[PDB]
């Protein structure tokens, strides 16, 4: 492709209006279309999607819409998938997670100020989206990373177990650094 | 010979011409241990060999019984026909010995203080050469068939290991990693080999008759799945017609060499992946394990030494002609390595001896009592 | 009297190998 | 070339503990005259060996034993394919067994070994594949 | 014909019958050739 | 052998439990046998004791429960 | 460990490339002469070539091309070095100071890739939007010449054809096009590709591939009125333009092979061609004007123009004067005349620029017995082969032999030199062979033919070797001794063997046959020069080639293939074998100091053999196991061993100063490394200056001559004197910057296609000797906090006046 | 040695009348290597000469390296005279007018055939009806040659037969001049000359030259 191709952004419905404003106050040339029941065409939605794909513009979609049409959006060769509040795909077995992961674009970005909230399964789901290979399949990740670190956090493990938790955390901390920019206030 | 010398001091021919010409002449004159012998410590068959990247002096070896023996390959003695002694051996008495057969060993590029050996005991071990102990142990779910380290990359220390499982494993010496894994294959991965030209380019050969060119940085599948007949282009595009159990990049990395159990050998363009249609004749290959082979470097026309039953075959890499067969072994040969500086060959086979193939045509001048016919008159 | 190492052809298996022992001796 | 073919058949089908000398004399007289023909005779020998009827194999080995010691060219060809001769004579191949007669097969193997020690004692150093082969039989397969 | 060879100045070579440059002033190169 | 066909050595098809085998020991997939039966001519199936109108060999594999 | 010193007593004289263009100013035309590491810029004036500047780059000039980007006045210069350093230089004229500023610079070399067989090929686009580079097989570097960017991105394009012979940029194409000749097992073919920056790959060319002859070696692009390329081979000269192809097969080009070409007329009408036999040709393209307004080609014609030096590069300057640059012989300026000179030659040599060609061997000799040694070099290759006498002012005297001299040795008792000649002879139909030209062998005062009863491919070119005896004063061949048929003279020494007091010309030789590579038969014939005759006294038929011979304490020492054996003279005038040594591949070179022997092998590095008289056998004291192809060896002191590389490097070996075990002392240690950038052919002990006793810290002197003609000095240095010059060397780089912005540490770093290390144990004499010719204000930057060590050295610091003093005696060594 | 020439000779040898002018004359890539010594180039010439549209190389199943060659024009002329008058004659003609002159790949993918050639999922059986589309796998299928069954059955039978007698031969050698001179065995009907070329390409024998012509031997 020449330049920036068609880009899809998935954000919570309370965030779409803010996103469309920022594009209009930081780069006017970008054409931004929002997929919603209200919409802006008062007609069939497929049309808008097709138009966006054609003009190589920017399409903003609610999370529930990606679940509803998983076989329609993914076939139009999108160039970038940006997820605002990306922790919405934190559960690997959730249908929203399955729909989000169907994009074939190598470039996929998650915007989540709290990536992990509950466990390393939460982290693996997000990292399986941006980089499927980096952390392996969940059974290997569950056994080799999460179990040794969640067992060493208790203040009752044998001194070998705590050192295992440190080593597993150290290996996990530096296999995600280039793919996680985490800056606190 | 003399004309090459005279043309060098006169300046008609660039000095590289004589060196390449004399290098390729030595390869053609390869013959058995005219001035050498390898000390025998492997009770079982020898599976792998590797010459150190720098100074090409010490050679590792891995037997079918699990012992790994480090060798010495220069004449510290005045007399000829020296024996290649072993500086050290990691045998049964070692606490960290490969319990089962060790499949392939490799020197770490850029220094000789560390080397990695992977066995069928589902482990890749990092070793300290000086102290002969381990530093990192990488256990795997399935058996390990091969492992390669990038000989030219300086920004990373990733070691690529292909297991019996259908998915490549990328371990990083830096940190532990052991979690990066490449998907796209269907069966046992018998050969992995990095590209000497591009740091992050990896070639993986597996039993599904597919060889895939990967980029480790790439987060979306493979780059090229090499096909045989160059159709328009996966679950298709078979690289060979059986089980691809070999992989050897050329000297410059511009072309790929693959050997399968279809008794066929193919040469593939590294960038686009189209096969160059070099036929090579019939290359006998029934091995169900990783078949290790090498390609000559620093000669007029590059050669490839591939194991061929109980012999080693020499082919021109691009011309694809059979130069000669080095009939020295008694059992099937599975690994061959090339000494770039001296144009020598070392062959590991299953008769428990490493054979050295040294260039001939240099003999002592007398002033042979055994070389006569005894026919009656 | 060292037998291996040295004779540089990045990390010369001494900075890198200490990291392996700095994380596996745990 | 026709004559050498007839002699080879006669020695193999003689069916005696020792091959007839006259015929062996003729083979020898034919072998030296031409080196190419000697190579052809070598070729014939291996072919006769790879068939059947260990007694014929045993008779063939008597021919092979004579042409080794008195001909360096033949001495090279045996070394060049010493692996095949090792399976054909000693029956060391895991797949192919020694064909009948069983007593003749015993004689072929027993007579074959006694050569090898002398084979190695007189020509072991010069011919490196031969030295490896004798060590391979003695130490690997015992 | 063969002759008629080109000329650039008739005076050139018409009356036919060392120093090593060590730079001192430095001007930065406006371009640099790079290899991928 | 296949001998108008393709003349390839037909495998000796043997059965174990609910798994079908084929040697010459490639496991015989239900998808594989569905493919094979999908390309049988009507005349061949009729000669094969089958009524193409009512009983065609592909339908003897379970694709919809 | 070893403190050495490498200086140049004679700058290289063999040109590698000449380009004519407007580089100095837009009006006058320049002739830019590229010797090995030097760049002579001339200006064509009324009184001949008038020099303007000589500049020495920090590299071996591989390609130089003059190109003019649109919108810029003069012709900028593109220079590439053997270490793959690229630089675009423009001559800036500012009053009196003249500066060759570097417009663009950088190193273009891949981390892996075999250098090509033919060599580095550098071509500029005719309309100058790209710089095509052929550096390695299968690749093709492109450097787009666009002014807009702040940096030019050099990128590779893959070549489907691995063995490319010569590639040139075609003319008159709307898009860039390369026309190259490549070799496959099928044969040699010409194929044109179209290269695009916006795509970064190749496209199909204007015309489909043809088939050219099996020895085609040159591609000549033709300018706009014609277009297309001219392919030159050994037999035929072809033209391709897309639809028209016609080739000539002139019988004159049968004898030799065209190796250099130049354009006379800007419209491509005339081309000058030179061969290996010094002949000069003119290639003419016949015009064909059509009614449509386009001119086409009619036929091709080439004719003899005369004989010049053996040209490797020639250019047309002006007014019918052509420069003839010669690696083998002497560069010339020749005038093309309208008429002949009653000899059939249209050229006349106006002047000759001296050039010590391939210095195959040298001998240092002190005639008239002073402390000044005078150097006699075996220079020249085929026709300009001459003995050169180097005598301060570096005088040079030429003795044209008109053949190839191989080895030289001085015999003081006979007051004569001995040189080994070799002349090229074309076999005739009478069963023998005839000389092509009169030579020193055929123009000798007396002649003899070797007659040895050791033993009893027609129509080819046969080489016959001779031994010449040269008078010390008159320098005329008193005696030519032609050797046997198909016999090559390899080594020659003058020595007195045994207790017999007569001095002999003992020469080793090998017999060469076309049916096999490494010779298996040879002779060790002893000669004596008495009363104007060269009688034969002994003869020893060795089985091999006698590559090198030395005298070992009254016993002859010779190398035969892979065997270095010793021959002792007997009372009955015979040679016998005493001690042999077989652990070698090819003992090409041998030296000796005392009872020690240094052996240089073709593959392995130097080896220090020893001779213990008590047991009468050889002993391998130590061996350098590093793989290094050898060109010359020398024993500096009893512990320092000097050797020359195949890849233009010098190394110094030492006998394992810390020798503790038996395996440690076996290993010779390479303690000094240096990239001379030139192929050393001979090492000789001696000096060219007044030999001084008192306090001369530059201990020793070893002259070496190279292929391109440099004569240099290698001298051991003291511990303290190595140090203060080294940091003086280090600080001298920060003041006098190079021309292509090449780091001096990079240019002098040891380089081989499998190993690259920084230089050590070597001080570049040329760099520190350049401390003299800097202005005083910039000298202070060199000497800021310098500590001078003398004797005990109680921290006396240093000043500018101190450092000019010390370097001065470092200028009087050579 | 030209591949254009090489393929032509084999074509002449073919027993055209033996198959009642139904199977187009197959020649093998194995016997191509017999006439041309340098195989390395034989594939290269046939490769461009494949996309040149004057040859069809069909993959067969008697071994892994089974690649047959059918003349394009003859491949065309024979399918119509075989397809016409049958239910499958419909879209096979389309396959001919669309697929053959636009592609030269040995096997067609599912998405390829359905999309590029606009093929439905119902008429695809008709091509499978009479030797037009073989079955490589679920996703791909090699190009077929109708009526190839009988050929390979006789071909494999013949190869085994010739191999057997060669082995049986006394001292395990049999002069090539002794094949042509001797009457061809009735077991193999494709032609004794046809098969001897096949083993040469398959390297089951080596063309050893001697004073008495050239000789073939089993590999050692
Ligand atoms: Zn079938």
């Amino acid at each position: 492709f020449e330049g920036l191709g068609p880009t899809v952004i998935v954000c919570p419905t309370t965030v779409m209006h803010q996103w469309v404003k920022e594009f209009h106050t930081w780069w006017p040339p970008f054409r931004v279309a929002i997929l919603h029941e209200t919409g802006s065409y008062t007609h069939k939605k497929e049309k808008l999607i097709r138009d966006v794909a054609h003009c190589h513009g920017i399409l903003i979609t609610s999370y529930s819409y990606i679940r509803l049409m998983q076989d329609d959006i993914s076939r139009y060769d999108w160039h970038y998938v940006i997820l605002d509040e990306g922790h919405k795909i934190r559960n690997p077995n959730a249908a929203v997670t399955l729909a989000c992961k169907q994009f074939r674009t190598p470039h996929r970005i998650i915007l989540s100020g709290s990536p992990m909230q509950n466990n390393l399964r939460e982290l693996w789901s997000l990292f399986d989206f941006i980089f499927p290979g980096k952390l392996g399949t969940l059974p290997v990740f569950m056994e080799q990373f999460s179990v040794p670190i969640t067992m060493g956090g208790y203040s009752n493990a044998s001194p070998v177990q705590v050192k295992t938790a440190y080593k597993c955390a150290c290996v996990l901390r530096d296999t995600i650094n280039p793919y996680l920019l985490r800056r606190m206030k | 010979m003399l004309g090459f010398l005279s043309a060098r001091q006169t300046g008609l021919e660039d000095p590289l011409r004589l060196r390449r010409a004399e290098s390729t002449r030595r390869v053609l004159g390869l013959e058995l241990n005219k001035d050498r012998d390898v000390e025998r410590i492997h009770g079982g068959g020898i599976n792998t060999l590797d010459i150190e990247p720098v100074e090409g002096r010490y050679m590792l070896s891995g037997g079918s019984d699990g012992v790994i023996v480090l060798y010495d390959l220069e004449n510290s003695s005045r007399q000829s026909y020296y024996t290649c002694k072993a500086v050290c051996s990691i045998g049964r008495d070692h606490p960290d010995v490969h319990r089962y057969s060790v499949e392939t060993v490799q020197w770490y590029p850029h220094d000789t203080g560390m080397f990695t050996s992977s066995s069928f005991d589902k482990t890749l071990k990092v070793w300290d050469t000086n102290t002969l102990q381990t530093a990192d142990v990488f256990n795997f779910e399935e058996t390990v068939y091969s492992h390669h380290m990038s000989p030219v990359s300086t920004k990373h220390c990733l070691v690529a290991v292909g297991t019996r499982g259908p998915k490549v494993q990328l371990c990083d010496l830096k940190s532990g990693s052991c979690s990066h894994i490449l998907q796209g294959h269907r069966q046992e991965i018998l050969a992995v080999s990095w590209s000497p030209r591009y740091d992050y380019i990896l070639a993986t050969a597996s039993a599904d008759s597919r060889v895939k060119l990967w980029d480790v940085r790439r987060a979306s599948g493979c780059l090229i799945t090499l096909d045989q007949h160059n159709g328009k282009k996966e679950s298709a595009n078979t690289a060979h017609n059986g089980k691809v159990n070999g992989l050897c990049f050329t000297s410059d990395g511009l072309h790929l060499l693959t050997v399968g159990t279809d008794n066929r050998m193919r040469l593939w363009n590294s960038s686009n992946g189209e096969n160059t249609l070099v036929n090579y004749g019939k290359v006998c290959n029934n091995s169900k394990k990783g078949l290790k082979f090498t390609v000559s470097c620093g000669c007029s026309s590059e050669f490839v030494f591939v194991p061929y039953g109980s012999t080693i075959a020499v082919y021109t890499v691009y011309s694809g002609e059979q130069i000669t067969m080095l009939k020295g072994h008694y059992k099937t040969v599975d690994c061959c390595v090339f000494q770039s500086n001296f144009q020598e060959l070392y062959s590991g086979s299953r008769d428990c001896n490493i054979l050295a193939w040294v260039p001939s045509l240099y003999e002592p001048v007398p002033d042979n009592p055994a070389f006569e016919d005894a026919w009656s008159s | 009297k060292s037998r291996f190492g040295k004779k540089r052809n990045p990390l010369a298996s001494s900075s890198l190998l200490a990291k392996m022992r700095a994380r596996n001796h745990l | 070339d026709q004559k050498l073919s007839k002699l080879v058949e006669e020695l193999t089908t003689s069916g005696e503990p020792r091959l007839n000398p006259e015929k062996m004399k003729e083979l020898k007289k034919i072998c030296k005259s031409s080196e190419e023909q000697l190579s052809r005779a070598y070729r014939l020998l291996i072919a006769q060996l790879t068939q059947e009827h260990a007694e014929i194999r045993l008779s063939a080995f008597q021919i092979v034993e004579e042409l080794f010691v008195r001909s360096h060219q033949f001495r090279m060809l045996v070394v060049s394919n010493f692996q095949e001769f090792l399976e054909l004579t000693l029956g060391t191949d895991p797949a192919q067994p020694l064909p009948p007669p069983r007593e003749a097969a015993q004689r072929l193997r027993q007579a074959t070994t006694r050569a090898v020690e002398g084979w190695n004692e007189k020509f072991g150093e010069a011919y490196k594949k031969l030295a490896l082969g004798y060590h391979f039989l003695r130490h690997n397969k015992k | 014909f063969l002759k008629g060879l080109p000329v650039y100045n008739k005076s050139n070579f018409s009356r036919f019958h060392p120093s090593v440059y060590l730079p001192t002033r430095e001007y930065p190169s406006e371009q640099i050739i790079v290899t991928e | 052998i296949c001998e108008g066909g393709c003349g390839r050595y037909q495998p000796r098809i043997r059965r174990s439990g609910l798994e079908l085998y084929a040697e010459w020991k490639i496991l015989l997939s239900p998808e594989r046998v569905h493919e094979i039966f999908k390309r049988i001519s009507d005349e061949e199936c009729f000669v094969l004791g089958m009524e193409p109108r009512y009983a065609r060999p592909e339908w003897m594999i379970v694709t919809v429960l | 460990m070893s403190y050495n010193y490498v200086v140049t007593a004679q700058k290289p004289t063999a040109v590698n490339g000449c380009v004519t263009g407007h580089f100095t100013s837009a009006e006058d035309l320049n002739l830019l002469i590229a010797k090995n590491t030097r760049l002579e810029i001339y200006v064509v004036t009324a009184e001949g070539l008038r020099p303007v500047k000589e500049v020495g780059m920090y590299g071996k000039i591989a390609v130089m091309e003059l190109f003019r980007p649109k919108g810029e006045s003069k012709d900028l210069l593109f220079i590439l070095t053997a270490k793959y350093n690229a630089c675009i230089l423009e001559y800036k004229q500012s009053g009196e100071s003249i500066d060759i500023i570097t417009r663009a610079h950088g190193n273009v070399q891949d981390r892996i890739g075999r250098p090509s067989e033919t060599g580095i090929i550098g071509i500029i686009d005719p309309e100058c939007r790209m710089i095509g580079l052929r550096l390695y097989d299968g690749l093709f570097k492109v450097i787009p010449l666009d002014r807009d960017n702040k940096e030019l991105k050099a990128f590779n394009i893959r070549l489907e054809e691995l063995h490319v012979i010569d590639v040139k940029f075609l003319y008159g194409c709307q898009a860039p096009t390369i026309c190259f000749v490549y070799q496959d097992p099928q044969g040699r073919h010409v194929k044109t590709y179209e290269v695009s920056l916006r795509e970064k790959e190749f496209n199909k060319g204007p015309w489909k591939q043809e088939n050219v002859e099996a020895e085609a070696s040159m591609v000549i692009a033709v300018p706009e009125p014609f277009g297309g390329a001219i392919i030159i081979g050994q037999e035929s000269i072809t033209y391709h333009n897309g639809d028209k192809y016609l080739a000539i097969a002139p019988p004159i080009i049968k004898q030799s092979t065209i190796v250099c070409h130049n354009r006379v007329d800007p419209n491509g009408s005339r081309y000058l061609l030179g061969d290996m036999e010094g002949r000069l040709f003119m290639l003419l393209l016949e015009k064909e004007e059509q009614m449509d307004g386009t001119v086409t080609l009619k036929d091709l014609r080439v004719e003899l123009l005369g004989e010049t030096s053996i040209a490797e590069c020639l250019t047309y300057l002006d007014n019918g004067v052509v420069f003839v640059g010669s690696r083998l012989g002497d560069s010339q300026l020749v005038k093309l005349n309208v008429d002949s000179n009653e000899q059939g030659s249209y050229v006349v040599a106006m002047e000759t620029f001296t050039n010590l060609g391939p210095i195959v061997d040298m001998c240092v000799v002190d005639l008239e017995r002073q402390g000044q040694g005078q150097l006699v070099t075996c220079s020249g290759a085929f026709k300009e082969g001459s003995l050169r006498i180097i005598r301060q002012k570096l005088h040079i005297r030429t003795v044209p032999l008109y053949e190839s001299p191989r080895k030289i040795c001085y015999q003081e008792v006979s007051q004569c030199f001995g040189v080994l000649s070799s002349r090229i002879e074309v076999q005739d139909t009478s069963g023998g062979t005839t000389a092509l030209r009169p030579s020193a062998s055929t123009q000798a005062l007396s002649s003899s033919v070797s007659s040895s009863k050791l033993f009893s491919s027609f129509g080819e070119e046969v080489e016959v070797h001779n031994l010449l005896i040269i008078d010390q004063h008159t320098f005329e061949v008193l005696h030519a001794h032609q050797f046997l048929q198909n016999e090559y003279a390899l080594s020659l020494v003058s020595c007195k063997l045994g207790k017999d007091p007569n001095t002999y010309f003992i020469v080793g030789t090998a017999m060469v046959y076309p049916e096999e590579a490494e010779p298996k038969q040879g002779r060790i014939v002893v000669f004596q020069y008495s009363d104007g005759k060269l009688q034969t006294v002994a003869e020893k038929e060795v089985k091999g080639a006698v590559y090198s011979m030395v005298e070992f304490n009254g016993k002859l020492l010779a190398s035969i293939n892979s065997t270095v054996r010793l021959y002792e003279w007997t009372t009955e005038k015979e040679l016998r074998t005493e001690c042999n040594h077989y652990n070698n591949i090819m003992a090409l070179y041998l030296k000796t100091k005392g009872d020690f022997i240094l052996v240089g092998d073709l593959m392995r590095s130097v080896l220090l053999l020893a001779y213990k008289p008590m047991e009468g056998n050889f002993e391998e004291i130590a061996r350098d196991f590093n793989p290094n192809w050898m060109s010359a060896v020398e024993i500096l002191d009893d512990d320092n061993f000097l050797g020359a590389e195949n890849a233009f490097n010098l190394f110094v070996c030492q006998k394992d100063s810390a020798a503790t075990t038996d395996e440690e002392r076996q290993h010779l240690q390479e303690v000094g490394l240096f990239h001379l950038g030139e192929f050393v052919n001979v090492f000789c002990h001696g000096s060219l200056v007044m030999q001084n006793l008192t306090s001369t810290p530059t201990q020793g002197s070893v002259l070496f001559g190279t292929v391109n003609g440099m004569i240099g000095l290698v001298t051991s240095l003291s511990e303290s004197w190595y140090n203060l010059l080294l940091d003086m060397q280090n600080r001298l780089n920060k003041v006098i910057k190079s021309v292509g912005k090449i780091e001096h540490s990079f240019w002098r770093s040891f380089h081989t296609e499998r190993k690259t290390e920084p230089a050590t144990g070597f001080i570049d004499g040329d760099l520190i000797e350049s401390f003299l010719d800097i202005s005083r204000p910039k000298m202070q930057e060199v000497v800021a906090n310098l500590q001078y060590d003398d004797g005990s050295g109680m921290k006396r610091e240093a000043t500018a006046d101190d450092l000019i003093k010390v370097v001065e005696e470092l200028t009087r060594i050579h | 040695g030209s591949a254009r020439a090489a393929v032509s000779e084999l074509m002449q040898l073919f027993p055209r009348g033996l198959f009642e002018d139904a199977l187009p004359p197959i020649v093998l890539r194995s016997q191509v290597y017999s006439l041309v010594p340098d195989r390395t180039v034989a594939d290269r010439q046939l490769k461009e000469l494949q996309e040149q549209g004057e040859i069809r190389i069909v993959q067969l199943g008697f071994d892994l390296d089974a690649h047959g060659i059918i003349f394009t024009e003859d491949y065309r002329t024979r399918v119509l005279k075989a397809c016409d008058g049958r239910p499958y004659a419909g879209a096979v003609q389309k396959f001919l007018a669309s697929v053959l002159p636009a592609c030269g790949d040995l096997s067609f993918q599912q998405d390829q055939m359905t999309q590029t050639f606009g093929f439905r999922d119902s008429e695809i059986t008709h091509l499978v009806n009479a030797g037009v589309l073989t079955v490589r796998d679920a996703g791909s299928w090699w190009l077929a040659v109708p009526g190839a069954g009988r050929f390979i059955k006789y071909f494999v039978k013949g190869r085994q037969a010739v191999l057997s007698m060669v082995r049986k031969a006394k001292y395990r050698e049999l002069l090539l001049s002794e094949l042509l001179g001797r009457r061809a065995p009735v077991v193999v009907r494709l032609g004794l000359t046809y098969h001897v070329h096949d083993l040469i390409g398959a390297q089951l024998v080596d063309c050893i030259s001697t004073t008495s012509g050239t000789l073939l031997r089993l590999p050692e």
